[PDB]
DNA sequence: TTTGCCCGGA
DNA sequence: TCCGAGCGAA
DNA sequence: TTTTTT
């Protein structure tokens, strides 16, 4: 009924990896335009959300929408349990209780079959809308994940603030205080590696270290991120697939001062 | 405003707010001039000024933007033991204070040293407690520290001696019934005569207590959407105090002395849910001041009440406890 | 402990001991020269040195081909349980 | 430090800073000073309860001894460091067995609050201590001998700092007066001796308080009255008229004055119940049981007052213990 | 759920249907719920507290606080010691038993709880910003079980962050709430049904049921036999319907649970054989008790007003049981092995009869 | 600023703190115009640090007068590390300072990383520790004095230093047993870098604590030869020479028993 | 004169 | 699937 | 997780 074949079964392992410490048990609508997932994290400070598209599967049909209720710890093991490279196949029936993983290497002796069993998850709906957030950024992923690590490790806390041509990671811990001050550049020759910024009104908010280190573990999927915060929202971190993307919406701390 | 329970909203936020603790607050003030704050052991019962006074005083010595650099807040949610007390407090206290701003040195007094707020300092362990002798005394150039407790004998003898110490008095009637009015007449409260130092009599020296009463009785007020004015007996419901008429009944009881008729109606009792403490006070409130009563009576009841309250200060059960109590009684 | 008696004492339990067939190599019918007996002494004396030593050493007291005789003070512990149904329990007394 | 000695609590804007300002150990001062004149120097134990001058004394020791440059030339440990079997092995053992780095001479080890200490660390010092006394002496302050192990307390000598005198504290607050430009009147003076328990900390503490509270500490004069109000301590005039309503009116309007005299200044219970028991004691009492059961009584009500309780109640209790103690002296 | 107890449990406060005073306060504090103080719920076992403070938050929040589900957190002890905690959490609150990881509550409360106050949430499916624009709600149930440095870690938090949080602690007794907790919460008092209340809930199930019932006596004889205690009525109610055929008579007795037989027994021998002998039988019965989930508490209860019913005690015998009782009550409370001080109560007992 | 010292690559600091940060715990630099200078003592104070760095190790040096900065070495370590290797690392501090910073800036982007260290009030002389005329001293490459010193101390806990006419002895005497290892002055003109020299009025023998040496030979990193200066009574002085300044040892003898 | 539950590993 | 280590932790 | 001896 439904099957899904990937190019390569390093993309979905790296997918599985980016959002498997922040939510275990997952819901995937696999629908005709492709796979798409939401979830809340238990402490409710976290939104993860996938929209992988059909262009990113190297193959792809599901003519009747279908919901696969799975833990994320098995298909990480099982995924594991998998060669480097293979052509990882997803099958699924009308009405499955598991999943078939079938990892189709490039020479035809190596054939593995595995199987997952799916899970009942009462999952509601969540309507996500667009919004006109107070600024908008744009950076490569290697940077701001080490500014993350760094900083963590001065601090619990990390503000993020945004003024006019100028974006600043701070963190004020008990030795001292460390930031970092990023202003829009653009390069030519490595387009890749530019900073853009789009600003509307001036940003200050602050997130928990721990969060932000989780969530950082998503930049092999991206070699950038798009980082969008508004005063009364949580934070959106983005990093663009192939088709699709990983989302990231982050509650910020409470200004017990203000 | 419309978002904060009456008695965070209404903390008082200089030493000036503070109502019945000059003896303290006189002192602490002076050194806004003298600039040598000692060493502070803040001591008293609950609901009575102490955090809210430490907090004003930093915020008069510093001004609001060079606090949160000259303050180190623990208290009984943090993790407090040896080693933290060795390493963490320590380096604190070991640091250069923070360098003030110009507009900060025109408008604050902005004294030479940073503060140490140990509140609820008596659930820190003796050998913690030990451990922060020495580095009160070292460091005193440029630290001061601000212990807080509720029951100065868990303060272990050394500390104490090194401290100065300001003793918080319980407020009553007599010298909170202004806040309390203030807080009324702010909130458009419509009171009787008497309720107001009803309230602080029932609240029996602690003025958060009176505060949250005063707010639930006016939550009560403004639902009935009568305008009348809050009772004494509304409020006395509010406070969980017993009906007179039902101590009465409690009081025949004993006086008639059977034990089987004592205990139905104990056992009857307890399914109001009444405190057994309120219960205690009450009793004691009405033997202790009757004059039907003779000298011995009143010697041997006062003991059995101080061994009853003893005992449920333990978290003993109610019923067993007030059982007790009131067959003894009756046998005197 | 149970690494060093796996990797140690282990080997002699079904082997030959090249001191003893050196020893009596000239002497003609001399049976028990080149076998073991394997003294395990002071057992009630293995502390935190020797994880697992109990243990192993009653798997040994089934599985040996060689004579073995532990010895221990406090037979009664709960530590010396073990070895229960697997040793010839000879108790030596106070002389008179 | 910051600013000036002016900015410093009194408490340590005093710390005696040579052996001639440390009052009310004369004993123990000329004996350790004329140790020091004549080279002999042995393992020193200060042993006394708080504020007494024992830290004092040995800065002051080790001051006279290496000059202004002490502070490179000893090693100081307290309570607020590490001071497991490890630090005895490697950082006190390695100290104890080296030569100075600064200027040549014996080494002083200093270990204050040594109370702290565990069995096995007191236990490991054992032979550090006897084995490089040659070139290295040991000094132990406590306030609790009983934590201290026996093996410890033989190889080190003895000295009792005493609860200061009156006459000692008379003295520092004598000097202080002068350096303050302070008054302080007789019965004052009088108050504040009989509170510090011969505690020269609580001496300081309630002189700085007091000046405090001062209006114009030039020309006003500290009078107990500033002391009691202050310190929010029950006039003796008050402890006396409960006691005597206690002893000789009935219970309606003994309970009557109790409220109405710890309402005057909004008096605690516990500091009336210690001024009474110190009045009660002077009392001849023709039966022991009288004395057997106020103390017990008294003793079990300041226990549960300790841990909270209803204050009413407990007043209540005091009143009742002292009344039934008292008929039984007929 | 199935049973009757469970079944038919009000969900709103206009459902509820004893104490209608209580209701009315409820409905008071539900009117302006933006500047709620922290509440704590007291009252005797089985009346409607969580009952009533489900509706509480129902009013304040809507029908989603039903809406459960239960979640696994983990935390770590300074010894390195894994420890597990259950956690119940709807879209709008948290409900948390600390007791349940024993002296480690204390941890509860200074890293999870902690962490609630300190942090805002998301919510896609009633904000229109992503954001919950509301504080955030915590049950801490069991809360007079908390020790004491558990409750001392609570007193800051409950006032630093009083913004983002506010918390509901339910508890059937407040003597083991130390005073600056109390001081800091708003008390409400949740009195037993009257038995006419309890009647009539009885009742009513009896009708939606379809249970056959000779006369309403039967009813009034199960509330009497409840002592006010709602939850044992019903499941009481239901029990003695199972065992006849859904068909209640006059003559249909009360049942009464294994435990409460087992400690009735036990009184029966106290009070018949004072002996060494006995005493060591009473120990046995009591281990058996103890290693079967009967708290020593409840046991130390039951036995004494057990005792206090026998026809053939004086006066003299009663008086020195109830002191005994008092007394070891606050051993148990003191110390650890809880045997110890039932068997030091039952020798006492023994002696003074 | 008041101060400002541009390192050119932060490499050259890291490497310089590195070589004496497991001996020592809390540092004081003293910055003048001349350069900075700094001074640190061990836990069991036994051993002192003393670090000279000239104007010359800095691509631009500003000390507009004397400041003293007290600071915890691992902190200092922590933010070291948290910059790259190959950033300009720029020193910065203001009158009467409450703190430090380390300004790591790269050129090719327009990223900048500012650092802020909270300094200590640690008010401690330096003294100047240095007696005018030492009994012995001697010069040695660095790597034979790390192989010295590292297999002597499994032997020992201990290591005696004895300098007589035209020898240098290094003993070590312990539970297996005992070694030895004799020297004696070469000049080699090929190669002067494997030279070993020695200059002596009074004979000398001293012993050492082997974990203080085991510390000491980490110096060898940031220079090829090391120096050491010896006298009856004196701390031993063990000099590392920089490019521009110096790395100092000065380990106090054992009591003679 | 030594219990009950039941580890980590096979 | 079987076995009991080590700790008392309801 | 370990207080004292004569
Ligand atoms: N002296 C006071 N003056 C004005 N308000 C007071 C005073 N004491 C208590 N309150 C009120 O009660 C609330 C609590 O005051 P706190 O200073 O926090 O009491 P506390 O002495 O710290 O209580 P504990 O020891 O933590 S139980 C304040 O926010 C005020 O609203
Ligand atoms: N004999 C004394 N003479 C003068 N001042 C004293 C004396 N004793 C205590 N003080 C004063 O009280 C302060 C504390 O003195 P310390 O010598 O540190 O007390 P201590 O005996 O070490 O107390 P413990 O045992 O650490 S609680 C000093 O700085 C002095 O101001
Ligand atoms: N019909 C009705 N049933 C109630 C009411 N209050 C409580 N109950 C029932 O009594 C049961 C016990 O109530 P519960 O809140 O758990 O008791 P508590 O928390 O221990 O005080 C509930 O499961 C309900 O079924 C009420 O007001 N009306
Ligand atoms: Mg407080
Ligand atoms: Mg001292």
């Amino acid at each position: 009924m439904l099957e899904a074949k990937f190019e390569e079964a390093s993309l979905f392992k790296r997918i599985i990896d980016g959002f498997k410490d922040c939510v275990q048990l997952v819901n995937f609508q696999c629908k005709e335009d492709g796979i798409i997932a939401q979830a809340v994290d238990d402490s409710r400070v976290l939104l993860v959300s996938l929209e992988i598209g059909v262009e990113a599967f190297q193959e792809y049909r599901c003519d009747h929408p279908v919901t696969l209720g799975m833990d994320l710890t098995s298909l990480s093991k099982i995924l594991r349990c998998g060669n480097n490279t293979d052509t990882l196949t997803l099958i699924a029936d009308n009405t499955p209780d598991s999943i078939i993983l079938l990892f189709e290497d490039t020479k035809k002796d190596r054939i593995a079959e595995y199987s997952l069993k799916l899970m009942d998850i009462d999952a509601d709906f969540l309507k996500i809308e667009e919004l006109q957030y107070d600024s908008t950024l744009s950076l490569p992923s290697s940077e701001f994940s080490k500014i993350v690590r760094d900083l963590s490790q001065l601090s619990d806390s990390i503000n993020i603030m945004i003024t006019k041509e100028t974006i600043k990671f701070v963190a004020d811990g008990d030795i001292g205080s460390g930031s970092v001050i990023i202003k829009p550049f653009v390069d030519m020759e490595h387009p890749e590696t530019s900073i853009k910024l789009e600003m509307d009104q001036p940003v200050d908010l602050t997130f928990g270290a721990k969060y932000l280190l989780d969530i950082i573990k998503g930049s092999s999927l991206s070699d950038r991120v798009g980082i969008r915060l508004s005063s009364e929202a949580p934070a959106l971190f983005q990093f663009d697939l192939k088709s699709g993307f990983l989302q990231f919406f982050l509650a910020p701390k409470f200004n017990d001062e203000e | 405003l419309a978002q904060q329970p009456w008695v965070e909203k209404y903390r008082p936020k200089n030493l000036d707010e503070v109502t019945a603790q000059d003896h303290a607050v006189t002192v602490l003030k002076k050194t806004l001039k003298s600039a040598n704050l000692p060493h502070m052991l803040f001591y008293g019962p609950p609901g009575t000024g102490k955090t809210s006074t430490i907090l004003a005083l930093t915020k008069e010595l510093y001004g609001p933007d060079l606090m949160k650099s000259r303050i180190l807040e623990l208290n009984a949610s943090d993790e407090r033991g040896i080693s933290i007390v060795r390493e963490k407090v320590k380096n604190f206290a070991r640091l250069t204070v923070s360098k003030p701003s110009k507009h900060d040195l025109e408008n604050y007094p902005c004294p030479p040293y940073k503060i140490i707020i140990l509140d609820e300092a008596d659930s820190m362990t003796a050998d913690a407690q030990s451990a922060l002798r020495r580095t009160m005394e070292t460091y005193s150039g440029v630290t001061r520290f601000c212990l807080i407790c509720n029951y100065v004998t868990r303060i272990i003898d050394p500390l104490a001696s090194r401290c100065s110490k300001f003793r918080f008095k319980a407020l009553d009637a007599s010298n909170a019934i202004d806040r309390l009015r203030f807080i009324s007449e702010q909130e458009n409260v419509k009171c009787d005569d008497g309720v107001l130092e009803r309230i602080l009599d029932i609240s029996a020296g602690d003025l958060r207590r009176g505060i949250t009463l005063l707010q639930s009785a006016s939550k009560g007020a403004q639902y009935l959407g009568d305008g009348k004015n809050i009772t004494s007996t509304q409020v006395e419901e509010l406070a969980g105090v017993v009906p007179h008429d039902i101590l009465i009944e409690i009081v025949e009881k004993v006086k008639s002395g059977d034990f089987d008729e004592i205990k139905k109606y104990v056992n009857t009792f307890m399914k109001s849910g009444w405190s057994a403490a309120s219960v205690v006070n009450q009793l004691h409130e009405y033997y202790i001041t009757n004059d039907n009563f003779d000298t011995n009576f009143k010697n041997q009841i006062s003991w059995l009440l101080f061994t009853t309250d003893s005992r449920l200060n333990n978290g003993t059960n109610e019923h067993i406890q007030l059982l007790n109590l009131l067959v003894k009684i009756s046998q005197l | 402990s149970k690494t060093l008696l796996n990797a140690g004492v282990k080997n002699a339990l079904d082997n030959m001991s090249v001191v003893g067939y050196f020893k009596h190599n000239e002497e003609a019918q001399n049976l028990n020269g080149k076998h073991f007996v394997i003294i395990m002494d002071e057992v009630d004396g293995m502390s935190g040195g020797d994880r697992g030593g109990v243990g192993q050493l009653a798997q040994f007291c089934r599985k040996t081909s060689t004579p073995l005789i532990l010895i221990c003070n406090e037979r009664n512990l709960p530590k010396m349980r073990p070895f229960d149904r697997v040793c010839l329990d000879i108790q030596f007394r106070r002389p008179d | 430090e910051k600013r000036s000695k002016e900015n410093l609590p009194w408490v340590e804007k005093y710390r005696p800073e040579t052996l001639d300002e440390v009052y009310g150990q004369n004993e123990v001062i000329t004996t350790v000073r004329k140790f020091v004149d004549e080279g002999k120097l042995p393992h020193l134990l200060f042993y006394g309860p708080p504020g007494t001058g024992k830290t004092s004394t040995i800065v002051a020791l080790a001051r006279e001894i290496y000059g202004k440059n002490y502070s490179n030339m000893v090693l100081e440990l307290n309570a607020s460091d590490d001071r497991g079997i490890d630090v005895v092995r490697n950082q006190i053992k390695d100290f104890a067995s080296t030569r100075q780095i600064f200027s040549k001479g014996f080494k002083l080890i200093i270990l204050d609050e040594a109370d702290a200490m565990t069995n096995a660390a007191q236990n490991a010092l054992r032979r550090v201590i006897e084995r490089y006394t040659k070139n290295t002496r040991f000094c132990v302050l406590a306030n609790y001998a009983h934590k201290l192990t026996p093996a410890l307390l033989s190889r080190c000598t003895r000295f009792r700092f005493q609860p200061l005198p009156q006459e000692a504290i008379e003295r520092r607050i004598a000097n202080v007066l002068v350096h303050e430009k302070l008054k302080l009147s007789p019965n004052a003076e009088k108050a504040l001796i009989e509170l510090s328990n011969g505690d020269m900390r609580r001496v300081l503490n309630v002189l700085q308080s007091c000046k405090a509270t001062l209006d114009n500490p030039d020309e006003d004069e500290i009078s107990d009255d500033v002391i009691y109000e202050c310190c929010g301590a029950p006039r003796p005039s008050d402890l006396k008229a409960v006691l005597k309503s206690i002893l000789e009116d009935d219970w309606g309007t003994a309970h009557y004055t109790l409220n109405k005299v710890r309402s005057a200044k909004g008096l605690a219970l516990i500091d009336l119940i210690e001024g009474i028991v110190k009045i009660l004691e002077d009392y001849e009492l023709q039966n022991e049981e009288t004395r057997v059961h106020l103390l017990t009584k008294l003793a079990d009500i300041e226990y549960s007052i300790s841990k909270g309780g209803n204050d009413q109640i407990q007043g209540s209790a005091v009143i009742g213990a002292i009344k039934a103690s008292f008929e039984n002296e007929t | 759920m199935s049973l009757w107890v469970d079944k038919y449990r009000p969900k709103s406060l206009n459902a509820l249907s004893h104490n209608e005073e209580l209701t009315n306060f409820l409905k008071s504090l539900s009117d302006q719920p933006r500047d709620l103080p922290h509440l704590l719920l007291y009252g005797p076992n089985g009346t409607g507290k969580k009952t009533r403070c489900m509706a509480l938050l129902e009013s304040i929040f809507g029908p989603g606080v039903y809406r459960l589900k239960i979640d696994v957190r983990q935390f770590v002890t300074a010894s390195n010691r894994k420890l597990e905690l259950n956690v119940v959490s709807s879209p709008y609150h948290l409900e948390i038993t600390p007791s349940d990881m024993g002296n480690n509550d204390r941890i509860v409360i200074q890293e999870l709880l902690k962490e609630v106050a300190q942090m805002e949430q998301v919510d896609f499916q009633d904000s229109k910003d992503g954001l919950a624009h509301r504080y955030k709600c915590v049950i801490i149930n069991e809360a007079n079980s908390l020790t004491k440095d558990a409750q001392a870690a609570l007193r800051r938090t409950m006032e630093k962050y009083s913004k983002n949080i506010r918390l509901i602690m339910v508890c059937d007794s407040m003597s083991p709430i130390i005073a600056p907790i109390k001081s800091r919460c708003l008390l409400i008092r949740c009195p037993a049904p009257s038995d006419s209340e309890i009647s009539t809930i009885l009742s009513d199930v009896v009708t939606n049921e379809r249970i056959q019932l000779e006369t309403k006596d039967i009813l009034k004889r199960i509330a009497q036999a409840s002592n006010g205690n709602l939850r044992v009525s019903l499941l009481m109610l239901e029990s003695m319907a199972l065992n006849n055929e859904l068909a209640l008579k006059s003559s249909s007795p009360i049942i009464k649970p294994d435990w409460i037989i087992v400690i009735h027994k036990l009184t029966r021998k106290i009070v018949k054989e004072r002996s060494v002998n006995s005493l060591i039988e009473c120990r046995a019965v009591l281990y058996d008790l103890l290693a079967h989930c009967i708290p020593a508490n409840i046991i130390l209860k039951e036995l004494t007003f057990s005792l206090l019913d026998v026809e053939t005690l004086n006066t003299t015998n009663k008086s020195s049981i109830i002191e005994y009782s008092s007394v070891f009550d606050e051993r148990l409370s003191l110390g650890n092995k809880a045997i110890f001080h039932l068997e030091g109560f039952i020798a006492k007992v023994m002696c003074c009869l």
